[PDB]
């Protein structure tokens, strides 16, 4: 009854290493995609200076 | 071309501080090895677990 | 999607609830198996009543352990084998009515008929079983809770506390004929335990297919 | 152009609807495969009726899962394997009549 | 290239948690030495065995 | 009759060590094959960053 | 009475080699999992430099 | 993106100095062969043992 409950509690509490590392990598890329586009988002307002002169 | 506000960059900032939070939450689980660290990850999971551990 | 991945947790939390029950009945089989050797030995007539009653000591101790497994086996806070875990509905599916029921029968010595459980009345004068078989205290001879036929039921000189249950094994010590009679009763109990174990092994096999299909 | 690029979404939304159905029948195969071992074992005459009826417990539990897959397999809000997904028309093309039909039969026990 | 979901990795995860389960089931038999540990491995095998052991 | 039934029960209940160790090794490899490909499956989404810049 | 007490004291005092080696290996992996993720945790703040320029 | 504090790494450090401690405690038992090395592993176990050894 300890094995059957230890296994029962592990499924509820312990994390799946495979299903979590794969999900961590996804959000670790989605933040770099937003990081990359944030840099370009700041460059866009810089083009009105050539028009203002 | 409106200069005083960059809505394109302001919108990208929110998505930047929304995948960083998710990655931080994912790394908590990976380091500890537990799905339920805080009680907000699973209320019933937290309740059942503690009964289980006690048993 | 968030329903099927959660209904896959329910299917696996039902696999654990079912493994616990059949894991418990795994031992009711071994106790019933040992309990059957102490009826082929008690049926031989080279034994005396001093030795049949000597075997009855383990008879009552094995039958009292079969009852313990039923009332003690507990997943979460649910008693599985005491007959209260009925109509257990697992939501294997993301919608209404995508459930599976389950009913585990009472699997104690009283239900398998390999024993009987007396409970102590409020004063402790008479041990009372369900269906109401009396066992009064200090009734003189050796001291204990005697029955209406002078057959000692429990060996105690003081008075038992309130709602203290005692389990007494099936009769193998009164005669060789009685011990032979208990042989079919025990071997039938092994049959109604095997039926329960594979009524739970069938559900677990189904839930293993339900998990692959929910995951796919 | 805006039709072919959208009709390419319909073609891929039909690929998903079809992968779901055959993904479900992937398991009706395994249940039917296990269900066939519990008839070569039940046909042996060393079994007794106490044990053939013992196998029947899993017989009825496997056959009740084959039915579940049919009535539960659902893409979008469409039951695919219960015999109601008939004449499914995918507009693979930007014009009239550039469609493909499909009919999945009822695949329950 | 869709980033929010890695179906290639998500599909591989299921096959990962399907050979691990089979290996765990195989190691139960190897450690105990018995084909039928649970009643789900053979219902009729469990029933026949117990009658046999009793006999 | 005990030998004939002990042998009869062993065939039903006991496992074949050879046929089971060989099967255990197979699934013990199929999980490493999936383990090896899971690592590469996570690397594939990482290549869009070089395109996003 | 020495054997019965020696065995009694061993159960209370002596460790189970199997149940302890298996537990030692678990924490010996959980520390490497945390070690592996600590390295990546330090890399994440390094990505703001490409945005600051 | 806050730089002056890395809560993700600071949280992982605590889990790092919590499995190392457990592994160190497990290796004490494995080397000595005793469950109860210190009195904090089992107070009643320590008390019963010493009575037992004395006897």
């Amino acid at each position: 009854s300890s094995e059957n409950l230890t296994s029962a509690e592990s499924r509820i509490r312990d994390v799946d290493m495979a299903s979590e590392m794969m999900e961590y990598t996804k959000n670790n890329i989605l933040t770099q995609a937003s990081q990359a586009m944030l840099a370009q988002a700041n460059q866009q307002p810089q083009q009105v200076l050539q028009l203002l002169k | 071309m409106r200069i005083n506000h960059n809505i394109a960059a302001l919108n990208t900032s929110r998505q930047l501080n929304a995948g960083s939070n998710a990655a931080s939450k994912n790394m908590e689980k990976l380091s500890s090895g537990l799905r339920i660290n805080r009680a907000g990850d699973d209320a019933a999971g937290l309740a059942i677990s503690e009964k289980m551990r006690s048993q | 999607i968030r329903g099927l991945d959660m209904a896959s947790k329910n299917a696996q939390d039902g696999i654990s609830l079912i493994q616990t029950s059949e894991g418990a009945l795994n031992e009711t089989h071994s106790i019933l198996q040992r309990m059957s050797e102490l009826a082929t030995q008690a049926a031989n007539d080279t034994n005396t009543d001093s030795d049949r009653s000597e075997l009855q000591k383990e008879m009552d101790q094995l039958a009292s352990e079969v009852t313990r497994i039923s009332t003690d086996t507990e997943f979460n806070t649910k008693k599985l084998l005491d007959g209260t875990a009925q109509n257990l509905t697992f939501q294997i599916g993301a919608n209404e009515g995508q459930t599976m029921s389950l009913s585990i029968n009472k699997m104690d010595s009283e239900s398998l008929k390999v024993g009987t459980t007396y409970t102590a009345n409020d004063d402790g004068s008479k041990l009372v079983t369900a269906d109401g078989k009396e066992a009064t205290l200090v009734t003189k001879g050796p001291n204990g809770y005697y029955d209406d036929a002078d057959k000692l039921v429990y060996q105690a000189d003081s008075a038992l506390a309130k709602d203290t249950k005692v389990t007494k094994g099936i009769d193998i010590s009164s005669s060789a004929k009685a011990a032979s009679s208990a042989l079919t009763t025990i071997k039938t109990a092994i049959d109604t335990v095997s039926s329960e174990r594979a009524k739970l092994g069938a559900v677990q096999n189904r839930l293993e297919h339900t998990i692959n299909n929910l995951g796919t």
